[PDB]
DNA sequence: AGCGGCCCTTGTGTTCAGGAGCCAGCAGGGAGCTGGG
RNA sequence: AGGGAACCCACU
DNA sequence: CCCAGCTCCCTGCTGGCTCCGAGTGGGTTCTGCCGCT
């Protein structure tokens, strides 16, 4: 995805207009459930990866099944999903959220 | 718009021409070199209007430039001079590929020489 | 006026070989790594002499389908080509049973050149190129995205898929640039490749017309 | 109501057009229904040889060379022509600038070729070359610059107010004089 | 007003003094309605036929009299766009036309004279619409009102001095736009007073009050200097809009 | 004095001209910067500039410092008269006042000529309002009849009113306008 | 330094597919060592911008020569002494009207111009049936003598001068008129890079900016980058590089002239005012002309304009 | 070199065009409309001066020492007759891109004198 | 009583929103082909 | 049951 | 076996047609008449 994205925008610029406030709905997650940052968590993060996999696969852009409508439908979601699965890490979700 | 002014001014230019030029081009043929001729491809035909006599001319000139450099600076061969004098005349043809331009050029390399033998 | 010539027919050379080889036909790594060394090396260093000649610069391809389809690449020596030069490349193809050829013009062609291209298509598929036009390649601008053509067998899928008709894709000029570069006909669709700041990756399809 | 001033001499360039520089006067009398009559002494944009300065004149629909103009007045000779439009006789450069318009005119020599020249221009000319010489005389003397004078003899003042207009539209080529501006007041009434 | 040309809407150097610069309506004909400023006066012209005899009687040489080759270092003189003659001292025919027009002896105020001096061409013009407004005069680098003027200016109810006294004494005069462009203006008396470094000291003439620019409607705004300029073209755009 | 020369792409006359006008925007900024320094907490000025509620910190430099320079169609104020801004001024005067260079704040006051030059600056704007309107007026509609029948149809494609695709998904991505946000990558900008 | 149309001008001349913008333009981007230092930079604008012979010519002046042998100017007379030393050419096909130009050595040095080339062009445009001589560059000044080889000779050869200072060439694109140089102060410019560490730099490099537009010649220029190289003429655009590559080149375009004075409009919304004028393979105009030809239909178009030639027609 | 003045015929006063003997070749001006001829001397028939370098003192005249809109100085005396004050202007001209040089006239009635520094 | 007929004053006569982009028609130029020598 | 055309001024 | 007209296409200019922001509030003047059929 990193490869992907330094091709799309040749210049250094990471600046991009997506739907979901991804950072801000992860605030209003540890606001809500009283997150503390100074203790050990219990999500698994096999947990955090399965779960971006399944909600990659709920947002459909381009329905069906056949080769077009996939091919379609995975430009058509590549740029959040890159976002989505570069926020949603493991490893931040561990050590950042 | 330019274009075709340009192109009226070349039709204009194309029948004066005809006025000022002959029926007949009177091909002056072209003079073999001597035997004797120092000048390398002195049968070539590159350069057209252009006689070997007047390469021969040059190259006189470039032996002048040249002893007038040995003179100054006192150079030992002679053989290299007849030697370096033949192949800056072949040097000129080769590059040059109008008369003037050569004769330009030509003169402009007996002035280097001249500099150079004055420099010392 | 002697090295400048060379430069570009070298030019016109490795742009041509892109061509051939971005429209499917076999050419070999070195030829489209050939370098203005190995040009003057292979071919010759004064044009206006005569060595290299127009002559020796055409070029003949075989498509990677099928070794039958062959294309030439002539390079008239004339500025303007007329209709006998069409005539004589005409009957060379006629007695190599070639069907495509490419035309590489310095100046131009006559109104009866091209007059005469257009009415032997169903027979000799034979295009027009300006040297002008082949000194660079258009499709590594940064400006144009990546063209690619759709087999009858796609476009039907791609209609069946979006239950279109023909006439409501966007359209595409047979004159556009890239279509000429790409030497596709009326009736062919171009699938686009192009990337997009909102969605990442954008796919848009274009009928020739 | 703000109109431009009348009799007064304009040079205003125009490079999107024909000519290069155009002058220009509204010459009108003390009262006269008549409308004002315009004049233009205008300077070809480069692009035969040379430059040639035409003049537009009321009631005639072809610009006209000046120097037919000055002819039809009764100015035959190329050196009381220039007198009229050069006043300085050692400065070259007026002279190489209205060279042109000498060679323009030279089949035309004498004030009867001139006004029968004239005359062809006009909107209604008569096939009889008498009918369309007084045409021709009738024009300049009563719509040419009226302002310099309408009755007859005048004709010297009408030779000397064109030559100034041409010896200001020759400074304005030449860069000697700055074109005027059209919002200037004092260019207004 | 369908010409979206701004070169005619946009306020001119020349306009000054003659034309108010607020006064403008801010709709579509922005620019081509205009105001008068409190002094700005229109000419409504006479006859030349008094100054072309005084010129015929003076040096002045007729068109058809002189030769061609007299004209080169001679000064063509214009009256109402006619060329009539050339001269030989420009300077003094100058000093001489206006002193009569001080005067009034031949010469009435509205006659507007111009010698354009890198040029050798003297503009007479008598016509009509030639806006003008009045002007002190300064001679040298003193102006010509002085406070006799003043004094018999203050009893003007009594001792019968007008305006018309001070035009006709030689101590104001009505300059129009064309001469404007040959007059060097102080803007108040101090201009004239010495200083370290004289800016020009050769005025010509005074500004009997600089605030003289504006018109009806820019002439109640106080401090109109004191505002965007905007500001006030939208008030004199409004008083005449105000009940009373 | 000759001892001026051009600087590249530029005449005299532009090189001169660029010259001054730094040297005056430079004193502009300057007194602004030390207007701005000046105000205190309490100055409503500077009260309804820092809220954003209205004013900026250029109208606060001309009320307090130097109004500036006034400009018509992009340089100092021409030579209506032969040579002269005004009849006020001498021949050939370049200098700040001549030009049109308003050195007094509102507060201060302009002068006559400041004054003059001022109403010119002004007139500039009123005009480009009144012509703009127009001109973008007759854009806009052709805007807008030239794009009014495309819209999302069923199908998630957009199209006109003859039923020709115009784009596969709106947008490229098929998502309205009004629920985007401004977002950061965090992959593209860190080194390996 | 060069200006730029912008705001609802810009808008106007982009919307309409004006053929013939106020200011057209090219951004040349350099390959090689071009790019970074300035003297080959500088060699390539001379290579771009149009030079014509007026540019670099002092003074021109049509004489009378009799016998080339003593002419009338002394250091001329020397000059040509040394040059006509034989009979090598034919004395009878000579003319006796000279035309003596003299060149400006500022303005030659600028272009790092030489008698040399200028003759040479001068014999391409007008053949061997001339004979222009020339002197050396280190003499005193730079003088050209022009004669006709054998309507008077005259006015002949005042015809062939007032030619030769306009419509011949010496160097550059004709349409190219001015061409700065400079080196661009912002990242949009600027060559961004990937570094060996994978993280985005940008180079500083010259870039030239024309004030004509002859994109196809000038990228087929040597040390000119072909890939960066482009035009804010859009029509040169569509004409050269084609309909996908108009279609980005507007946008980018319709981009900037929105969001130079700093305000934000949803890409959106470009992208379909761009698609409706670039889905039907041409350059369809924002105009009675672009919208009217389209398949719509009569009470579509009347509402637009041309009403009544509209329905007529219909 | 210089510009090139024009002649006019002897016999009617109209513009001398050059032409050539051919057998003495010599060059002539010859009137067109007549049968005159003249010896010409100069032998330059026309010239063009690209750069336009004109001595701008040729197109100044003394009155403008009477201008009184026009700047004084009193630190550039003239050198003709040492008066200590002068009026100084600018080209304000076209053809001259460098066009803020000063000229500086004599403000003496009879002096006149124009000069540059 | 109502139709002829319209006055544009120069029947010959100044600008009836004027200028900017598209479309259409005319004349010129040249490529190529074909009937005579 | 009832109008219109033209022009001018002005407001946002 | 070329020469010189003639046909057919393409170029360039020149001439003509259409368009020129959205609403709103006031006001005044004018929408035939004169000779003799
Ligand atoms: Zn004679
Ligand atoms: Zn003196």
């Amino acid at each position: 995805d990193r490869e992907v994205l330094r091709v799309i925008f040749p210049t250094g610029d990471s600046k991009v207009v997506l739907p979901c406030n991804l950072l801000r709905m992860i605030w209003n997650a540890q606001k809500i459930f009283h997150i503390n940052p100074r203790l050990p968590s219990d999500l698994h993060p096999i947990k955090v990866v399965e779960g971006v996999k399944e909600l990659s696969k709920k947002l459909v852009i381009v329905n069906g099944d056949d080769p077009l409508s996939r091919q379609a439908q995975e430009n058509a979601t590549l740029l959040f999903n890159i976002h989505l699965r570069s926020t949603l890490c493991s490893r931040r979700m561990a050590e950042e959220f | 718009r330019d274009e075709a002014h340009k192109r009226e001014w070349n039709l204009f230019y194309q029948k004066q021409m005809q006025l000022r030029k002959g029926k007949d081009p009177k091909i002056e043929e072209f003079v073999p070199p001597d035997e004797n001729c120092p000048l390398k491809e002195a049968s070539s035909r590159r350069i057209p209007r252009l006689t070997v006599k007047a390469r021969e001319h040059c190259l006189r000139l470039l032996e002048e430039a040249l002893s007038s450099n040995r003179q100054s600076t006192r150079t030992a061969d002679e053989a290299d001079l007849r030697a370096k004098a033949v192949e800056l005349e072949h040097e000129t043809f080769r590059n040059a590929k109008v008369a003037n331009l050569y004769k330009a050029s030509v003169l402009k390399k007996v002035a280097d020489i001249h500099r150079a033998s004055k420099d010392g | 006026d002697d090295e400048e010539e060379t430069y570009r027919l070298w030019k016109i050379r490795k742009t041509i070989m892109q061509l051939c080889h971005d429209r499917g036909y076999l050419v070999t790594q070195d030829e489209l790594d050939q370098t203005l060394e190995e040009f003057k090396a292979q071919f010759g260093d004064k044009p206006s002499e005569g060595r290299p000649r127009r002559t020796d610069l055409t070029v003949l391809v075989a498509h990677n389908d099928d070794p039958t389809d062959q294309m030439f690449v002539f390079f008239p020596e004339e500025p303007k080509v007329g209709i006998k030069t069409i005539k004589v490349y005409c009957q060379r193809m006629q007695e190599e049973n070639i069907t495509r050829a490419l035309i590489v013009v310095q100046q131009g062609m006559t109104p009866s050149a091209k007059q005469s291209l257009v009415d032997m298509a169903p027979k000799y598929i034979l295009e027009q190129f300006l040297q002008q036009e082949l000194l660079i390649n258009i499709t590594e601008h940064e400006l144009v995205p990546e063209h690619v053509v759709m087999t009858k067998e796609e476009v039907t899928e791609l209609l069946a898929r979006y239950k279109l008709r023909e006439n409501q894709l966007p359209r595409i000029q047979a004159g556009d640039p890239v279509a000429r570069y790409f030497g596709i006909k009326r009736g062919q669709v171009v699938k686009i490749i192009r990337p997009s700041e909102t969605a990442g990756r954008y796919i848009t399809y274009r009928l020739v017309q | 109501q703000e109109k431009m001033a009348t009799n007064t001499v304009y040079v205003f360039a125009k490079k999107d057009s024909k000519y290069a520089y155009t002058g220009e006067c509204r010459s009108c009398l003390e009262n006269s229904s008549r409308p004002t009559s315009t004049i233009w002494v205008s300077m070809l944009a480069r692009g035969a040889i040379g430059q040639r300065i035409v003049a537009t004149l009321p009631y005639i629909k072809q610009e006209v060379p000046i120097i037919i103009v000055f002819r039809a007045l009764g100015f035959v000779s190329d050196r009381d022509i220039l007198e009229h439009i050069i006043y300085d006789f050692e400065d070259p450069e007026m002279m190489e600038m209205v060279k042109p318009s000498l060679d323009e005119a030279f089949v035309i020599q004498e004030q009867n070729v001139a006004l029968n020249f004239i005359g062809s221009r006009g909107a209604k000319p008569g096939v009889t070359k008498e009918k369309r010489i007084k045409y021709a005389k009738e024009v300049l003397q009563k719509e040419m610059l009226p302002h310099v004078g309408v009755s007859d003899f005048c004709e010297t003042k009408k030779a000397y107010f064109l030559g100034y207009m041409v010896h200001r539209l020759l400074l304005a080529a030449l860069g000697r004089r700055e074109l005027d501006d059209r919002d200037h007041y004092g260019n207004k009434r | 007003r369908d010409g979206k040309l701004a070169k005619p809407r946009q306020l001119h150097n020349t306009l000054w003094g003659m034309v108010c610069p607020a006064e403008t309506p801010e709709g579509h004909a922005v620019g081509l309605v205009k105001n008068l400023a409190l002094m700005a006066y229109i000419s409504v012209g006479s006859q030349p036929s008094p100054i072309l005899e005084f010129l015929e009687e003076w040096s002045m040489e007729n068109l058809e009299e002189i030769s061609p080759a007299a004209i080169a270092d001679a000064t063509k003189i214009f009256v109402n766009g006619c060329w009539v003659g050339i001269h030989k001292d420009p300077e003094q025919l100058m000093n001489t036309l206006r002193k009569l027009r001080r005067q009034m002896d031949i010469i009435v105020s509205e006659v507007s004279m111009i010698r354009d001096i890198r040029e050798r061409e003297i503009r007479i013009y008598t016509d009509a619409g030639r806006i003008c407004r009045p002007l002190l005069i300064v001679e040298k680098q003193k102006l010509l009102l002085k406070k006799r003027h003043i004094d018999q200016l203050k009893e003007r109810e009594y001792n019968n001095y007008s305006w018309q006294d001070l035009v006709a004494s030689g101590v104001v005069e009505y300059i129009d736009t064309l001469e404007e462009e040959t007059v060097m203006l102080a803007m108040t008396p101090d201009d004239l007073q010495e200083k370290e470094v004289a800016y020009c000291s050769t005025y010509t003439h005074c500004e009997i009050h600089p605030s003289m620019i504006l018109g009806v409607c820019a002439s109640i705004i106080p401090f109109p200097d004191h505002n965007q300029s905007p500001r006030n073209t939208y008030q004199s755009a409004m008083g005449k809009q105000a009940m009373g | 004095n000759n001892e001026l020369e051009p600087t590249p792409g530029n005449t005299l006359r532009q090189t001169f001209e660029n010259q001054v006008n730094r040297i005056l925007n430079d004193a502009r900024d300057k007194t602004g910067s030390s207007a701005q320094k000046s105000l205190s907490e309490y100055n409503n000025f500077k009260s309804m500039v820092v809220s954003g509620a209205k004013g900026s910190k250029i109208n606060i430099s001309q009320v307090i410092a130097v109004v500036g320079q006034q400009n018509v169609e992009g340089k100092r104020i021409p030579f209506g008269f032969k040579h002269r801004t005004l009849p006020h001024f001498i021949k050939d005067d370049y200098g700040p006042e001549s030009r049109g260079f308003v050195e007094n704040s509102y507060l201060a006051g302009l002068t006559p000529t400041e004054f003059f030059f001022h109403a010119m600056g002004g007139r500039e704007g009123l005009i480009d309002t009144a012509v703009k309107t127009a001109e973008t007026g007759y854009i806009q509609r052709r805007l807008i009849k030239s794009m009014e029948s495309v819209m999302v149809k069923y199908d998630a494609t957009v199209r006109n009113s003859i039923n020709q695709v115009v784009q596969l998904r709106y947008g490229e991505d098929g998502l309205a306008g009004e629920s985007v946000e401004f977002q950061n990558l965090a992959t593209l900008k860190p080194s390996n | 330094a060069k200006n730029v149309t912008l705001g609802v001008p810009r808008l106007k001349e982009l919307i309409n597919i004006s053929k013939k913008p106020k200011t057209p333009s090219l951004t040349v981007f350099l390959l090689g060592q071009s790019a970074r230092d300035a003297e080959r930079a500088k060699d390539i604008l001379c290579r771009l911008e149009h030079t014509t012979l007026r540019k670099v010519t002092a003074n021109t002046a049509i004489y009378y020569d009799p016998n080339p042998q003593s002419t009338v100017v002394a250091e001329d007379q020397e000059w040509v002494n040394v040059y006509y030393e034989m009979p090598d050419f034919d004395v009878a096909r000579i003319s006796p009207w000279l035309l003596r130009v003299e060149l400006d050595r500022k303005h030659m040095t600028d272009r790092k111009l030489t008698m040399e080339q200028i003759a040479e062009k001068i014999n391409a445009g007008f053949g061997d049936d001339l004979n222009c001589i020339f002197n050396d560059d280190n003499a005193e000044k730079l003088v050209l003598r022009i004669r006709i080889m054998n309507m008077d000779d005259d006015v002949f050869l005042r015809c062939i001068e007032s030619n030769m200072l306009t419509d011949m060439t010496l160097q550059g694109i004709e349409q190219i008129s001015k061409v700065y140089m400079h080196l661009p102060q912002t990242d949009n410019k600027k060559k961004i890079i990937i570094t060996e560490d994978g993280e985005f730099k940008a180079l500083q490099e010259w870039i030239l900016e024309t004030d004509g537009v002859s994109l196809m010649r000038v990228l087929s220029e040597k040390d000119v980058d072909p890939v960066r190289t482009t035009s804010n003429d859009i029509v040169e655009i569509f004409t050269v590089l084609g309909i996908e590559a108009v279609r980005k080149a507007l946008e980018r375009e319709l981009y900037h002239v929105i969001s130079f004075d700093g305000s934000y409009v949803n890409y959106r919304h470009l992208a379909l005012l761009c698609d409706t004028m670039t889905c039907r393979g041409h350059l369809m105009a924002i105009t009675r002309h672009g919208v009217n030809r389209q398949d719509t239909g009569p009470l579509m178009k009347c509402s637009f304009e041309e009403t009544v030639d509209v329905l007529m027609e219909a | 070199p210089g510009f090139v003045g024009i002649r006019f015929c002897q016999e009617c006063n109209n513009m001398l065009y050059p032409k050539e003997d051919k057998e003495n070749r010599i060059l002539l001006y010859a009137c067109r409309n007549c049968d005159y001829q003249q010896e010409a001397d100069n032998s330059c028939i026309y010239v063009n001066k690209i750069t336009h370098e004109v001595d701008e003192l040729t197109q100044i005249i003394a009155d403008v020492s009477q201008d009184p809109t026009l700047p004084r100085t009193e630190d550039h005396p003239c050198q003709k007759c040492g008066h200590k004050e002068a009026v100084f202007f600018q080209s304000h001209s076209a053809r001259a891109e460098d066009a803020m040089r000063l000229y500086y006239v004599c403000t003496a009635p009879h002096c006149g004198h124009r000069w540059t520094e």
